[PDB]
């Protein structure tokens, strides 16, 4: 053996398994969803307080790409802002030499190539981190999560982290009870309510809820914190489910 | 033995990485198929989605890489796209600099030549695709050319792979002992699809729904693949035969 | 570019690939420097297992870096043609900047900082050679000898030896060398440097090369029978 | 164990070794301490020596007059990243005559150390460092860790025995966070928060090393007889 | 094998410990600072009686008023030195000054490591860097191949140091005056020396803000060493 | 990363040799056997081509004997590929002598250029050393007449007679024996062909398993001339000497 | 610069060089040597740009001597007039040329002859008995077409040479300053002191 | 990133071997057979064409390629590996010959340029050495008619007659029974297709053997007149149905 | 074709007592037959009881005495707060002011 010893080596089954210890690490990570919506997205994150000490409301952990793309992540978060940083130089290029913003596909397989490329060489290590993301672009909304080998999907709803299964599992229902579509207020709410839901696999240590939304009749379009009586809000709608 | 972790020989004269990157083809556990009408190339291929939360619009192994030619592949969606772009890449630049649209086999040679450093060349790493390509060719008419690891690419009347392509193989040449003729002697791309489709059905042994499949067809100056109603309106006229 | 570290610290802080460096200089044919009251001698080794030799044009032990210094070295040869090639070239250069010839200790002092750059430079290895650099500074009658090794140390010596059984005749230049009364002569000092070699060599044949640097750029090589008097007359004064 | 040879290779749970070891190193090193208020922030650093005939190794480092660190490792990695601070900051000011926020100085370190743990030949940062600074939104303290993570708190401590004055901080908040418009008092704080990580040995004057920084303070450093009111 | 820039599990480079050992092996060198100079005394070994001692160079002028001392693989110190030279001139030529101990030290320690996979390995070598300059007075510093430099008052380096060390532990005062200074190099010298002490295989250096950095004869210090045998002799 | 395959072919061993060197050696000791033997008045390349075929074509092949210039010839042991890299590299060093100074190159320079090359991947690189050991034969109006050997280490000497590749140990105990300073060209001849017949690893030295050339001043009035035996020609001069 | 002359006879080559050294309106120098020594038995002479002259003269030196002691054999006068050439012929085509022109006088031990070459600074070689750059050959060539002889004494040669210089004396407009003359011959190079 | 292996793949072991040369030579005896022979005026390469299916189409998978109108090329070993050689070994009878002198390089130069491609993969930093044996025909004005074969080495051996591959032993002994320096071309394509049939196993008609020759210069397969020195290639892949013209008085 | 230069007029002044110094200067900016600003200092004070101008081309003055404004920050960061002496900054301008030998800095100054 020690096909796991090296990047891009493929073991005997056909794995790369650098990239399966990379996915170890993300599994290890505090949970993080994205929800689709009628006409944007919206993301939320759990954030643990270590302790009294944090400043809240002040180590923020959503990102933003250009001014319509919203980024959140699972994992070594340092390898997240590397990955945030070079969306951010792909977005700026393309703006550069073709006028409209890049379009949310269009970002995600820039997004993708990259990790992807972090795969083919001995030289390099992994990513060890899912992102969740997504925006409003002209074809209206789109999700997506990228995974550590470069594979991505669009999603209805996404989520990572050590409460994956269950905040997916609260995903489901929301995705068959709403058939028709979630308005983006009422996802704000649900995203409160899953990552309060999926906090029951990290609940030593309490946390710390950040949302973030794009929408094209709420927002107008554009990547925007959820902040105040909204929040606030939607901590209560969460509160009021989980007793 | 670190003469299985890079492409050098081994002592019986193989290259492990290139085996082990065939194994990965299978890795997604989904059959593909390309054959040749008259005036088309139809490929179809599975489509399954097994989580309930991904957009399955999205869940794609067919790709446009010109207007001409399409690209179906059996292998990991990461090296996939990764093979995508860079074809995308190749016949664009081919168009601009040579004056005429990419040949399906041209393309098909140039990747393999491609895939072929990978196996030579230490620091880069097989990418674990098998890649079909399909067009109408303008001198060759309808063209099926297949690309693997190791870099080997060849021309076929039709061709299958994945992990059940075996069945589909032979079921594939006993028609055409059948037939006595190098393609489907059919006049419309719609009944060309329907062939395709049924004889998947029988050497695999399944049935399909409108989203169990994804079908991509070339004709003369277009590569273009189906919606969900077109492969349901192409389900229905089988049904009723 | 070939990036390798070659020359690494080992747990007990050795750099292995110098000591082993080193170890090319032990197999290598002796080499030996006494320098006189007037003079410095070269004297090297030349193994007997080549018979067939063509000795006009086979390279020399002892080379020329300019009209005034000389070169000799123990260990590989391929290595020490490098050495004295960059050696011949900084001599010229220096030469051409300061309108003076190199003094010993400055030629001496480059060629042991070549031999320190290869022993933390990536991609190469430690130069397997030894140096014994000899000659006089220009203008200047007081004789110098010096001596290099892989690790890039050097220093000065009334008397050295390099290369295979170096240490016998070490012992044996240590007990006849005496600081207080070096060589007098050109005679005195060419013979006990055929003495020393004699002491390891085998026969005082075509085993033994001798040259004599004198002051003012005054180098010249002995004959197979000028050293074989040598030879013949500390044989006779031995046997008493 | 087989997965700690270099930065670019994950464990089978999903570790990073050499990050861990860096992390290490941090541990070994003299007690420092961060606290802020709303008006001022404030370093407090144990020095070490290598004997009695030696000097103490300098733990605090300026970066800009509203900007400094205290660091915890390897003292020259410190230097290269407090330098690298010192250009950043700098260029803030040179190109756009703005004072960097400290809020993007861990941004900048977080991003620096991340490249040296994802790339061969290299090695991650082997120092952890405390950031003080203040600007258009106040007084901040940074925690900077060299796996990349990068953390805003009203206080913390990093080195051997951290945990003594981290615990202590923690019990204090409400108290010191209050400490408005009085600079001796926060650094009062500060040295009874650096007390609690003390074991056989207590603060002397050429031992202690304190810095501030606030509202109406550029960023300064007291050493010697300067810390001598507050033993 | 591993790469040159790896940590150990207990968090240090394995290469920069490793060199440490390469040190340790090396000659000693002391250095004493006093109010009236910094005296700089190291131990020569010749290999054999053959080589001629006043060739072994390891106190060096880095400017007229910093000097150096070294231990370890001097050759590795070449370069350091050729560096230190240069630092120091260019500094002079830049801002028509001298340049400050510390900061010629500072510089010297920025090359340390840059080292990794920039040169091949780290030095094998540790420098005590002597000097004074108008703003900090005299001072002496210990540079290593870690990067790292501390300031002393006094310092042993080499295979002799953890014992002459313990011995300048107890007999340094901050009122030694320069003789006190040079005869207690020349004592601890003696005791951690392999061979007997004398003027052929030990050397004396200083550097005073008057008359800049010297290297002694062999004269000078032969009467340092009989005035030292005289006074141990004296009680 | 991949300092897991580096073979690390520019090193020491505990003993202060060159693995890759010594190893390369060893290879070249399988190879055909070439000899070289200078006379007063020319020089004899001979070398033993490595176990034929009978539908070999010997007279357009080239394995052993090399033109360098019309003074300068080879003979080769090793890998015949790496030989033919090394070839136009001395080719090309040849012409750039005569370009700058007008003069043909005299032999040593050549040498010593040529065997500088093999010594830079010894010691710096990483690469493999080449497979090959040359046997020098030319001439020069310094010296006339010389032969020299060089082998992957990059050293080179001087030699009045030698061989290379197999059984050079049997080789040159039996040129040593035979040899004298006196000798003349057509002498040399035979005594390259009798060494090789007895130390030859074949039943029988015949024609289409050697290649054979002089180097004389037996052309007209004080120039040299090259003779790349045909193979009608060492036929002939096997029958002479009465080999066959 | 400006004056450089060269005169191949039986037995030796003579080349005679000027003294002055102008810039401007002033004279700085008139005992300047406007040679360097290649090797035992070679000697060149030099005229051009200021500065160009002697860094170029003493580049070509130092490779020569390199040479030199790399063989421990010196190189013929038709050698090092060849690589000199060749230096010439490249740094013409340089972003900035050498604006050097020489003469080359040698005796060639293995044939026992002397020679003179003549290159400018386009790297132009021509063998020559007799040669001179600048406008001293509008004089010189003339005059030695006349009284040159292949078969001349080196005493011959130099009363010919002393012929070219009272010409150069009286037509030319300025004041070179007298010329240094040297001579190539068997026994190497030296110097006439009283010229 | 960027490629770090800078250093050799292929290095002498203990025994003097190189390794991934002797491995190399080992996939070329898996290879399948293919053979050249020499006759007066001319010269045939011959291979079995392997079919991966019977779905593929053999004729888009050409194992005799044309290098120069006057020279093919034939394998035996790994197809990726002689496809990038024929790219190659066409652009240098370009690029370092023709380019330059105006004319098509002689066989045994471009043979030679071949071979140190092939050399460099088994000295340079980060590669393998090429996995196949070439057999390479031609012919030049001033050397007639040659045959090369190129080993993974870099080595190359002019022949009369030769085999490589699976069953190159056999084949070889069966060549040297029938060569003899008075074969005509058409002898020589006869012999060639008796070598072959032993090493064939299933059908043997012209859809599963790949047969070319360099003869005599085809003015009909030029493309255009009225340059007299210009007379059209000598080389000529045989078609499906011109050997099994052959194969019937076989 | 462009003329990165120009000219902003204006005049300076220095005068050295026994225990002081004095940089006076205009605060008139020009172009041509143009005023740019009745009010626009050009001489600064640089820390380190250090006042400079470098009057000319106004681009190129305020350039420089960013650079030597910057020079000084670096020399505390470098050299332990140390006070740059005039006579050491004198020196750095002359190296800031030549390293654009080729291209110059087109203005006189004064310290
Ligand atoms: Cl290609």
């Amino acid at each position: 053996t020690g096909y796991d010893l090296s990047n891009s080596v493929f073991s005997p089954d056909g794995r790369n398994f650098q990239v399966e210890y990379a996915v170890k690490a993300v599994e290890n990570g505090t949970t993080s969803i994205g929800i689709k919506c009628n006409d944007g997205v919206v993301f939320a994150v759990e954030k643990l307080i270590t302790s009294k000490l944090l400043v809240p409301q002040k180590n923020v952990k959503i990102q933003v790409v250009d001014r319509h793309i919203g980024c959140v992540y699972s994992g070594l978060i340092p390898d997240g802002r590397h990955l945030v940083n070079r969306g951010r130089e792909e977005a700026a290029s393309f703006k550069k030499l073709y006028k409209t913003p890049i379009p949310i596909p269009a970002f995600a397989d820039r997004l993708g190539q990259y990790v992807q490329a972090h795969t083919l060489y001995n030289s390099v290590r992994p990513f060890g981190v899912s992102t969740i993301f997504g925006g409003v672009d002209k074809n209206g909304a789109h999700l997506y999560m990228l995974e550590p080998s470069g594979s991505y999907w669009g999603y209805k709803g996404a989520a990572t982290g050590k409460g994956r299964q269950s905040a997916k599992a609260e995903l489901e229902k929301l995705v068959d009870h709403h058939p028709e579509g979630l308005s983006a207020r009422e996802a704000v709410k649900q995203a409160a309510k899953i990552i309060y839901l999926a906090h029951e696999d990290n609940k030593e240590k309490d946390f710390e809820l950040e949302i973030s939304w794009c929408s094209l009749s709420e927002t107008n379009g554009l990547h925007k914190f959820v902040k105040g009586d909204l929040l606030q809000e939607a901590i209560d709608f969460a509160q009021k489910e989980i007793n | 033995g670190y003469d299985r972790h890079i492409t050098i020989f081994s002592p019986e004269g193989r290259l492990y990485q290139v085996e082990y990157a065939f194994k990965a083809t299978n890795q997604t556990n989904i059959n593909s198929l390309a054959v040749r009408g008259k005036d088309c190339t139809v490929v179809i291929s599975q489509k399954k989605v097994p989580d309930k939360l991904l957009d399955p619009t999205t869940v794609s192994y067919i790709f446009c890489i010109s207007r001409t030619i399409g690209m179906v592949v059996n292998g990991p969606i990461p090296d996939a796209r990764n093979a995508a772009l860079r074809a995308k890449a190749e016949a664009a630049e081919f168009r601009y600099k040579y004056g005429y649209d990419m040949p399906c086999d041209v393309l098909a040679k140039r990747m393999a030549n491609l895939s072929q450093i990978y196996t030579q060349r230490a620091y880069m790493r097989p990418l674990g695709v098998i890649l079909t390509f399909v067009s109408v060719d303008e001198e060759l008419g309808p063209s099926i050319y297949k690309t693997d690891p190791a870099g080997y690419y060849v021309g076929y009347k039709a061709t299958a792979t994945g992990p059940k392509q075996q069945e589909i193989t032979t079921n594939l040449e006993n028609h055409f002992k059948k037939s006595k003729i190098d393609h489907i002697n059919e006049e419309s791309w719609e009944k060309v699809v329907e062939f395709a489709i049924t004889h998947m059905i029988d050497a695999l042994g399944t049935e399909f729904s409108k989203n169990d499949l994804e079908v991509g067809v070339a004709t003369k100056d277009k590569f273009f693949t189906l919606s969900a109603e077109n492969i349901e309106e192409r389900l229905v006229a089988i049904a009723e035969q | 570019g070939y990036d390798r570290a070659l020359s690494i610290f080992s747990p007990d802080g050795h750099i292995f690939q110098v000591e082993y460096a080193l170890e090319a200089v032990k197999r290598g044919t002796c080499a030996v420097g006494v320098k006189g009251k007037n003079c410095v001698v070269l004297g090297c080794e030349r193994r007997s297992t080549l018979k067939l030799q063509d000795t006009r044009i086979t390279p020399s032990k002892v080379s020329k870096i300019d009209s005034h210094v000389v070169l000799s070295f123990s260990g590989l040869n391929a290595d020490s043609r490098i050495l004295i090639e960059k050696a011949r070239v900084e001599a010229q250069s220096h030469r051409l900047t300061l309108e003076d010839p190199v003094t010993v200790e400055y030629l001496t002092r480059y060629v042991a900082g070549v031999q320190q750059r290869y022993t933390q430079s990536g991609g190469v290895r430690p130069f397997g050679v030894s140096t014994l650099i000899a000659g006089f500074d220009p203008r200047d009658d007081e004789p110098k000898l010096y001596q290099t090794e892989p690790s890039g140390i050097y220093s000065s010596w009334s008397a050295q030896t390099i290369g295979r059984n170096s240490k016998t005749v070490r012992e044996f230049l240590e007990k006849n060398y005496d600081r207080k009364e070096p060589p007098a002569t050109v005679e005195e000092c060419v013979k006990l440097t055929v003495r020393s070699l004699l002491e390891v060599v085998q026969t005082g044949a075509k085993n033994i090369e001798i040259t004599v640097v004198k002051p003012d750029s005054d180098i010249v090589a002995l004959s197979s029978e000028e050293i074989n008097q040598y030879v013949t007359q500390i044989e006779q004064e031995k046997q008493e | 164990n087989n997965y700690d040879g270099d930065t670019v290779t994950f464990s089978p749970t999903g570790r990073l070794f050499q990050v861990e070891y860096a992390l290490e190193a941090i541990k070994q090193g003299s007690v420092t301490v961060g606290l802020r208020s709303n008006t001022h922030a404030v370093l407090v650093a144990l020095k070490r020596n290598a004997d009695e005939l030696s000097s103490y190794q300098k733990k605090i480092i300026k970066c800009d007059e509203h900007m400094g660190l205290s660091l915890a490792g390897l003292a020259p990695d410190a230097r290269v990243l407090s330098n690298y601070l010192r250009q950043q900051c700098n260029y803030s000011s040179l190109v756009f005559n703005r004072k960097l926020a400290v809020e993007r100085a861990g941004h900048l370190l977080c991003d620096k150390a991340q490249k040296n743990t994802q790339s061969y030949g290299g090695r991650p940062y082997g120092v952890g460092l405390l950031i003080i600074g203040y600007d258009k939104s106040g007084a901040h303290l940074l925690e900077f860790q060299p796996s990349g993570n990068v953390t805003e708190l009203y206080g913390t401590a990093i080195g051997a025995r951290s945990q003594g004055a981290k615990t202590y901080l923690e019990r204090t908040l409400d108290t010191f966070i209050k400490i408005d418009g009085n600079p001796d008092e926060l650094i009062k704080a500060g040295v009874e928060a650096i007390s609690q990580s003390l074991r056989d040995e207590s603060l002397t004057v050429d031992n202690l090393s304190i810095a501030i920084v606030g509202k109406d303070t550029p960023f300064t450093i007291y050493d010697g007889e300067a810390v001598a009111k507050y033993i | 094998d591993r790469g040159v820039s790896t940590f150990s599990p207990e968090g240090r480079l394995f290469q920069v410990e490793y060199s440490l050992e390469a040190i340790k092996l090396g000659s000693t060198a002391i250095g004493i600072a006093t109010k009236e100079g910094v005296v700089l005394g190291v131990e020569k070994r010749a290999t054999s009686p053959l080589l001629e001692s006043d060739s072994i160079e390891k106190i060096v002028e880095i400017d007229r008023h910093i000097g150096c001392a070294m231990s370890g693989l001097t050759a590795d110190a070449r370069s350091m030195i050729e560096h230190a030279r240069t630092a120091a001139v260019t500094h002079n030529l830049y801002y028509d000054e001298d340049i400050n101990v510390e900061s010629l030290t500072q510089s010297v320690c920025d090359l340390a490591l840059r080292f990794g996979e920039l040169m091949s390995r780290p030095f094998g070598v540790a420098l005590l860097i002597a000097g004074h300059d108008a703003d900090d007075g005299y001072q002496l510093f210990h540079a290593e191949p870690s990067g790292t430099f501390y300031r002393y008052n006094a310092k042993a380096i080499g295979s002799g140091s953890e014992g002459a060390q313990a011995e300048l532990l107890n007999e340094w005062h901050s009122s030694l005056t320069l003789k006190e200074a040079e005869l207690l190099v020349l004592k601890i010298l003696k005791q951690v020396m392999e061979e007997k002490l004398d003027e052929n295989n030990a050397q004396l250096s200083c550097i005073t803000k008057q008359d800049g950095f010297k290297i002694y004869d062999n004269e000078k210090t032969a009467e340092l060493i009989k005035e030292l045998k005289e006074k141990e002799a004296a009680e | 990363g991949s300092r897991r395959y580096d073979s690390r072919t520019t090193i020491f061993s505990p003993e202060g040799r060159l693995y890759q060197v010594e190893y390369a050696l060893e290879s070249i000791s399988h190879a055909g056997t070439a000899i070289g033997i200078m006379a007063s008045d020319g020089i004899v390349l001979a070398a033993e081509r490595k176990v034929t075929s009978t539908l070999l074509e010997q007279d357009t092949s080239t394995e052993k004997l090399y033109k360098l210039n019309d003074k300068i010839a080879v003979a080769v042991a090793g890998l015949t590929a790496d030989a033919e890299i090394l070839i136009n590299t001395a080719r090309i060093h040849a012409q750039n002598y005569l370009k700058t100074y007008n003069e043909d190159i005299p032999v040593e320079i050549l040498v010593r250029r040529l065997s500088d090359i093999k010594q830079g991947y010894t010691q710096h690189g990483g690469l493999r050393p080449f497979g090959v050991s040359f046997i020098y034969a030319g001439y020069d109006d310094r010296y006339g007449y010389q032969l020299y050997t060089s082998n992957p280490s990059g050293n080179y000497t001087g030699w009045k007679a030698i061989s290379v590749g197999a059984n050079t140990s049997a080789a040159q105990t039996l040129l040593q024996m035979d040899y004298k300073d006196d000798m003349k060209v057509d002498d040399a001849i035979e005594l390259a062909l009798k060494t090789l017949s007895k130390t030859t690893d074949s039943s029988a030295l015949t024609y289409d398993r050697l290649e054979f050339a002089t180097i004389r001043k037996g052309a007209n009035d004080g120039e040299v001339y090259q003779k790349i035996f045909k193979p009608q020609e060492i036929k002939d001069i096997l029958v002479k000497t009465g080999i066959t | 610069m400006d004056i450089i002359l060269g005169i191949r006879v039986q037995d030796s080559v003579i080349l005679a060089s000027s003294k002055a050294v102008t810039r401007g309106i002033s004279v700085l120098k008139d005992s300047d040597d406007k040679t360097r020594q290649l090797s035992p038995h070679t000697l060149m002479s030099f005229a051009g740009e200021a500065g160009d002259t002697v860094q170029f003269a003493e580049y070509i030196q130092a490779n020569i001597q390199l040479y030199s002691i790399r063989e421990d054999y010196e190189l013929s006068p038709q050698a090092v007039s060849s690589f000199v050439r060749q230096e010439l012929a490249k740094s013409i085509r340089s972003r900035r040329p050498y604006q050097v022109n020489v003469l080359i006088g040698g005796y060639d031990k293995k044939k026992n002859k002397p020679e003179l070459y003549q290159i400018d600074y386009l790297g132009t070689k021509v063998e020559l008995p007799y040669g001179a750059h600048g406008y001293s050959g509008f004089y010189t060539f003339s005059l030695l077409d006349h009284h040159y002889r292949p078969d001349m004494t080196t005493e011959e040669g130099l009363d010919l040479l002393k012929l070219c210089v009272q010409e150069l004396e009286k037509r030319m407009p300025m004041d070179f300053k007298g010329v240094i003359v040297k001579i190539v011959d068997k026994d190497g190079i030296r110097q006439v002191d009283d010229f | 990133m960027t490629d770090r292996y800078s250093f050799s793949l292929t290095t002498f072991s203990p025994s003097g071997k190189l390794g991934q040369i002797d491995y190399a030579l080992t996939a070329v005896k898996q290879g399948v057979t293919s053979l050249g022979i020499k006759a007066t005026n001319g010269v045939v390469i011959a291979t079995e064409k392997k079919s991966s299916s019977p779905l593929a189409m053999s004729e888009t998978l050409s194992k005799v390629s044309l290098l120069t109108p006057d020279i093919g090329a034939v394998y035996s070993g790994m197809g990726p590996d002689y496809r990038v050689l024929v790219d190659k070994s066409r652009k240098v009878a370009h690029t370092s010959y023709k380019r330059i002198y105006g004319e098509y390089p002689p066989t045994k130069l471009l043979v030679s340029e071949v071979a140190k491609i092939m050399q460099e993969a088994t000295q340079s930093g980060g590669v393998r050495p090429f996995g196949v044996s070439l057999l390479i025909a031609g012919h030049d004005e001033f050397n007639g008619f040659s045959l090369y074969q190129v080993d993974p080495s870099g080595s190359y051996f002019p022949w009369k007659a030769t085999a490589i591959g699976k069953g190159s032993v056999a084949a070889k002994t069966f060549l040297e029974k029938r060569w003899n320096d008075e074969l005509e071309l058409e002898d020589a394509i006869h012999i060639a297709l008796l070598t072959l049939k032993e090493s064939v196993e299933g059908e043997f008609n012209g859809d599963t053997i790949e047969l070319a020759i360099i003869g005599d210069e085809n003015p009909d397969l030029l493309g255009y007149t009225g340059i007299p020195t210009d007379k059209g290639p000598r080389f000529r892949k045989l078609t499906s149905q011109e050997i099994n013209d052959r194969l019937e008085a076989l | 074709q462009f003329n990165p230069y120009g000219d902003n007029g204006g005049t300076i002044l220095g005068i050295a007592g026994e225990d002081f110094a004095v940089l006076a200067g205009d605060t008139r900016n020009i172009t041509d037959y143009s005023i740019n600003s009745r009010y626009e200092p050009k001489v600064f004070d640089c820390g380190d009881n250090i006042v400079m101008s470098a009057n000319g081309f106004a681009a190129d003055g305020d350039a420089l005495v960013k650079r030597f404004k910057n020079s000084v920050k670096w020399y505390h960061f470098d050299h332990n707060d140390k006070k740059l002496s005039i006579n050491s900054a004198a020196r750095n301008i002359q190296h800031l002011l030549y390293g654009k030998r080729f291209f110059p800095y087109y203005v006189h100054t004064i310290i």
